[PDB]
RNA sequence: CGCCCGGCCGCUCAAAAGACCUGAACCCGGCCGGCGCCGGCCCGCCGGCCCCGUCUCGAAACACGGACCGAGGAGCCA
RNA sequence: GUGGGCCCCUCCUGGUAAGCAGGACGGGCGAGGCGGGACGAUCCGGACGCCGGGCCAGGGUGCGCCGCCGGGGCCGGAA
RNA sequence: GGCCCCGGGGGCGAAGGCGGCGCGCAGGCCCCGCCGGACCGGCCUCUGGUGCAGAUCUCGGCAGCAGUAGCGCUACUCCGC
RNA sequence: ACCCCCCCCUCCGGCCCCGCCGCCCGCGCCCCAGCCCCGUGCCCCCUGCCCGAGGCGGCCCCCGCCCGGGAGGACCACCC
C-alpha cells in the first residue's frame, strides 16, 4: 500500500501504519488538526488533547459532534477529544521524526508536519440481532494512516 | 487603443441583441445613437464604422452600422466577432473620420462561408 | 507532399449529436439513439431540446471524408500494400496501422518517401 | 458617465418611474431628490385606500417571509421602480445598484445640477378637474415618522441658498463681462455659421 | 545489510508480479484549479429548457415502476 | 395495425341544468414542430431537411419586453 | 471456409485499460501518449444462444442517512497493581 | 365611530458618536407659478473625445480566548 505523497528533491521523514483498529473519521480529524505544526508543539498539543486541555476541531464529519468552549478560535464551534486516535498518531509521528533525524542529522527544531493521508480499510464483520427474528450487521471502520515530516512550507 | 487614440467620435450604447419574446439572435446588436430620434435621421449614421471596448485585454472590436430598427432612431450593427452578454449597457463609438482597418470590421459568416469559391490553394 | 486545391470544407454541425438525458445517468451512454417514448419531449421536438439527427446535415459529396490537410486516407500495414494502393495516386495519403512495429515502420517510411507519399503518423515511435 | 439628478417635485410617479428604469438599464447613474413632492392622480382618499389594501397582504404563517411595505416616499418610489426592473437577474441588480432616492435635498446632492422631465409632470399630464395628491401626505397617513423634520430642514436650506443666489448674481456679471476674449469670438462666429 | 524502537532504507527479479495476471464502474482520502443541458460570444453574461418509461380521449402530475454501479436478461428451433 | 376516442363550428334529442348523457355534414387533436392568445392536447395564424439574406400572417407597439405616431369623438351579471 | 506477390500484423510490444485529436447525418470507425505483457485481424462467401435504462428484473459490490438510533435482574470502593 | 394608522411596549440587519490610533475617490448649487404663462415656444448635447490637487461631498481600515463561579444554563452562549 503505497505512499500518496510523491514530492521529489526534498528531504523528508516518512511513517505509516496500515489497517488500524481505530475510527476512520476520528483519526482523519486528528491528523488534519495537527497538519502544519512544528513537531515539538504537535507533541505538546497531542498530550494536551489526551489531558482535555485542548480539542480536535471537526471539519467534514460533524453531525452529532457537540459544540464546546475550547473551539472558540478555530473556524468552527465543534470538536472532540479522540483518545485512541491520539495514541496512534503520536506513535506514527515518533516513527517519522526518528526516521528523519537518523537519515540526516536534522533537529526537531527545523522539522514540521507537511503532509498526511488517511483512507478507509476493510472492516471486521460481526453481527447483531434485531426484533421479529431478523439479523443485521455490526461492522467497524478501520483506517490506513501515513504521515510526512520535513522543512517549512513556502 | 494605440490606433484609435486621437479619433473623436459621436456616442452610442449597446442595449441588447435582436430578439422576440421567444427567440434571440446574437448575430445582430441593437444600438442607440445620441441625437437620433427618428427613423429618417438614421440615414446619416448608416453604413458607418463603429467600435466597442472589451474590458479584458482592453482592446476594441470594430463593426459597421447596417440598418434601422423601429421608428425611433435605433439601429442594427454587426461586429467583427459577436458580442458577449457582459458588455451590455456599455458605450459604442461612432467615428466622425475614416480609418482603414482592412478586413477587421466585417462579420465572421461574411469573412468565411461568404462563397467566393475560395479554393484552399496550398501554395 | 501537397494535394491539389479543392473547394472550401464546410461542416454543417461542429459538435456531436448526444443522447437524450445522458447527462443525468452514468448508466446511459452518450452514443446516439432515436427517441421512441409516447410522452418523449425530444421526440416531440419542443423548443429548447437537443437537436435531432437527419440526412439534412450530410456533407457535400466532393469534400466528404477529406482530412483537414486536403488528402483522403488509406490505412496500410505492409510495403506491398503501400506500393499497390499508391501506384499513381494524387488524392490519398497513407497511414500506418497501429500494430506495426518500429523495425518495419522504418522500411515503410523509406519506401513512402521514395514514392512521394505523405504519411500522417510519421513520428509515432521516434 | 456623469450622474443625472432629477428633482421629483411636480412629476407623476408611474411616468417618472418608467423613464428612470429605462435610463438605468442603459448603464446610467441616477439620483432623485424631493420624493415627497411627487404626485399620484386621483382623490387622496382613493390613493389612501389603495395603499392600505396593499398593506393587508402578508404571509399568513410568518410575516418575516412576507412582502415588506415601506412607509417613506423615497422607498415607495424605489419599490415602484423595482416593479419595472427585472431585479432577480445580475443585470437587474446592477441597474438597482445604480439608483439613489431621497426625501428632501441632502448635502451629498446639494451642489448637483438638477433637471426635470416635463412630459411626465402633472401640470402637463392631468386635466384641470382631475384630483391629485402628493406622496408625502399618503406616507404620513400610512406611518412615516419624519414629515416635520424634512420641512424644517427644507426651510433652513432654502433660506441659505436664497442668500447664495445674491452673490451668484454679481459673480455672473463678472463672468459675463468676458466679451473680451477674442480667442472666443473667433470661434463664436464659427458657431454662428453653423447655427 | 544497516538504522530506530512495527517503521524506514535498501535486497531477489525483466518486473514486485510481495499473496499475488490485467485491475473498469459506482463510491471515497491527500495536493492543485474553479463555483445542470442547448446556442452565441472565450467564459460569465444574455436567451430557450417540467421526469423518463407506460396504459390512456388526455400525464410534470397528488396515477404506477425506478438510491447508485457492473455483469446477465426476452420471436430461436421442429 | 385498428374495431375504449375526444374536441370545435353549425343542426338537433332527454334533462332545472352540467366540464351531463345520446345523434348529423365539414374540420381538428389523436399522430402536427413554429409564433400569438400571461398561463392550456383541440382557439387565432401557419403545418416541419441543414443554413445566409429579404418580405411579412395572426397579435400587438408606457417600463418589465422586440415594436408608433398623427387625426375626430366619449370618458362575470338580471328585473 | 478463403485471400492478404518471395507470402497478412505481433516482446523493436498482441488483446484489454485511462486520457486526447481526426473522420462519418448517424449507428460507429481510425490514430497518438501512458499503463499492460501474448496473441490479433481488413475484404469475399457461410452460420447464430448476435446489440439494454427500465421487467416491485437476477447475482454481486456498495452510498447518503451517520460517528446517527442504540449499549429487567439494588453496588461498588481503597491498596498490592 | 368597540373599526383603521401612529405612540407606548418586544425583537432588531445596518449605522452613528467616543476611546488607542494611516489610505483611496469625484469636480455639477436659485426659488416659485401655469385661467399671467411677465415676455417664454431654451440650454446641455466631448467622461476623454485631453479632463485631472485646496473648499465641498464620499470611501477603506480600527479592537481575544482558555480557565473558575453565577442572579445564567441541554451542549453552547450570557453576566461577573
Ligand atoms: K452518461
Ligand atoms: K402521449
Ligand atoms: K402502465
Ligand atoms: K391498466
Ligand atoms: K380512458
Ligand atoms: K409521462
Ligand atoms: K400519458
Ligand atoms: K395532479
Ligand atoms: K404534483
Ligand atoms: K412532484
Ligand atoms: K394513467
Ligand atoms: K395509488
Ligand atoms: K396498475
Ligand atoms: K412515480
Ligand atoms: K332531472
Ligand atoms: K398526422
Ligand atoms: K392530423
Ligand atoms: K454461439
Ligand atoms: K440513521
Ligand atoms: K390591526
Ligand atoms: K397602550
Ligand atoms: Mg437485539
Ligand atoms: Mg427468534
Ligand atoms: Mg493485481
Ligand atoms: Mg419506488
Ligand atoms: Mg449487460
Ligand atoms: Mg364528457
Ligand atoms: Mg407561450
Ligand atoms: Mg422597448
Ligand atoms: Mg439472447
Ligand atoms: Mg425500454
Amino acid at each position: 500500500v503505497k505512499y500518496a505523497f510523491k514530492s521529489d528533491n526534498l528531504l523528508v521523514g516518512k511513517s505509516r501504519r496500515d489497517g488500524v483498529k481505530a475510527s476512520f473519521k476520528n483519526t482523519y480529524s486528528t491528523c488534519r488538526a495537527i497538519k502544519g505544526m512544528g513537531v515539538k508543539r504537535a507533541f505538546a498539543y497531542l498530550d494536551n488533547v489526551l489531558n482535555h486541555k485542548e480539542i480536535v476541531p471537526f471539519f467534514k464529519f460533524y453531525k452529532g459532534v457537540g459544540r464546546h468552549s475550547q473551539a472558540r478560535g478555530s473556524g468552527t464551534d465543534k470538536g472532540r477529544w479522540p483518545e485512541k486516535s491520539v495514541v496512534v498518531v503520536k506513535d506514527i509521528l515518533k516513527q517519522a521524526v526518528s526516521n528523519a533525524k537518523h537519515a540526516h542529522k536534522k533537529e526537531e527544531d527545523e522539522l514540521y508536519v507537511i503532509s498526511y493521508c488517511v483512507n478507509r480499510a476493510r472492516g471486521r464483520r460481526r453481527r447483531t440481532f434485531r426484533a421479529h427474528g431478523r439479523i443485521s450487521k455490526y461492522e467497524s471502520q478501520p483506517c490506513h494512516v501515513e504521515l510526512i515530516v520535513g522543512p517549512k512550507p513556502l | 487603443m494605440e490606433e484609435i487614440k486621437g479619433k473623436t467620435f459621436l456616442p452610442a450604447i449597446f442595449v441588447g441583441y435582436q430578439r422576440s419574446r421567444a427567440k434571440q439572435r446574437e448575430n445582430v446588436a441593437l444600438v442607440k445613437v445620441s441625437g437620433i430620434y427618428t427613423r429618417a435621421e438614421t440615414d446619416k449614421v448608416l453604413g458607418r464604422l463603429i467600435a466597442i471596448i472589451h474590458s479584458k485585454s482592453g482592446k476594441p472590436i470594430f463593426g459597421k452600422i447596417c440598418r434601422p430598427h423601429g421608428n425611433s432612431g435605433m439601429v442594427r450593427a454587426r461586429f467583427y466577432t459577436n458580442l458577449p452578454g457582459q458588455l451590455m449597457g456599455h458605450k459604442v463609438r461612432v467615428f466622425y473620420d475614416n480609418i482603414d482597418v482592412g478586413d477587421r470590421a466585417t462579420p465572421k459568416y461574411e469573412r468565411l462561408y461568404g462563397n467566393p469559391n475560395a479554393t484552399v490553394t496550398y501554395e | 507532399i501537397h494535394p491539389l486545391p479543392h473547394k472550401i470544407i464546410i461542416k454543417k454541425r461542429k459538435n456531436k449529436f448526444i443522447r437524450f438525458q445522458s447527462e443525468r445517468f452514468v448508466r446511459v451512454k452518450p452514443s446516439w439513439r432515436k427517441p421512441r417514448g409516447i410522452d418523449s419531449p425530444m421526440r416531440h421536438q419542443y423548443r429548447g431540446q437537443r437537436p435531432m439527427v437527419s440526412i439534412g446535415y450530410g456533407s457535400d459529396k466532393e469534400t466528404r471524408f477529406m482530412l483537414p490537410c486536403g488528402f483522403f486516407k488509406h490505412r496500410i500495414s505492409t510495403v506491398h500494400e503501400l506500393k499497390t494502393l499508391f501506384m499513381n495516386n494524387k488524392t490519398h495519403a497513407a497511414q500506418i496501422a497501429h500494430g506495426v512495429s518500429a523495425r518495419s515502420r522504418k522500411q515503410i517510411l523509406e519506401e513512402a518517401k521514395k514514392m512521394g507519399v505523405r504519411v500522417l503518423n510519421a513520428d509515432a515511435k521516434l | 458617465m456623469s450622474r443625472i439628478v432629477i428633482d421629483c417635485k411636480g412629476h407623476i410617479l408611474g411616468r417618472l418611474s418608467a423613464i428612470v428604469a429605462k435610463e438605468l438599464l442603459h448603464g446610467h447613474e441616477v439620483a432623485l431628490v424631493r420624493c415627497e413632492k411627487a404626485i399620484i392622480s386621483g382623490a387622496f382618499r382613493d390613493v389612501k385606500a389603495h395603499y392600505l389594501k396593499k398593506m393587508h397582504k402578508r404571509t399568513n404563517f410568518n410575516h418575516l417571509r412576507g412582502p415588506f411595505h415601506f412607509r417613506a416616499p423615497a422607498e415607495i418610489v424605489r419599490r415602484t421602480i423595482r416593479g419595472m426592473i427585472p431585479y432577480k437577474t445580475v443585470r437587474g441588480s446592477d441597474a438597482m445598484s445604480r439608483l439613489r432616492v431621497y426625501d428632501g435635498i441632502p448635502p451629498c446632492c446639494a451642489r448637483y445640477k438638477r433637471v426635470v422631465c416635463p412630459s411626465a409632470m402633472a401640470y402637463l399630464c392631468l386635466r384641470p378637474e382631475r384630483r391629485r395628491c402628493e406622496v408625502g401626505r399618503v406616507a404620513h397617513e400610512i406611518g412615516w415618522q419624519h414629515a416635520a423634520d424634512v420641512e424644517r430642514y427644507e426651510k433652513r436650506r432654502l433660506e441659505e441658498c436664497d442668500k447664495w443666489y445674491q452673490d451668484k448674481i454679481q459673480i455672473d456679471k463678472k463672468i459675463a463681462e468676458a466679451a473680451e476674449k477674442d480667442a472666443e469670438l473667433q470661434r463664436i462666429n464659427a458657431e454662428l455659421a453653423k447655427y
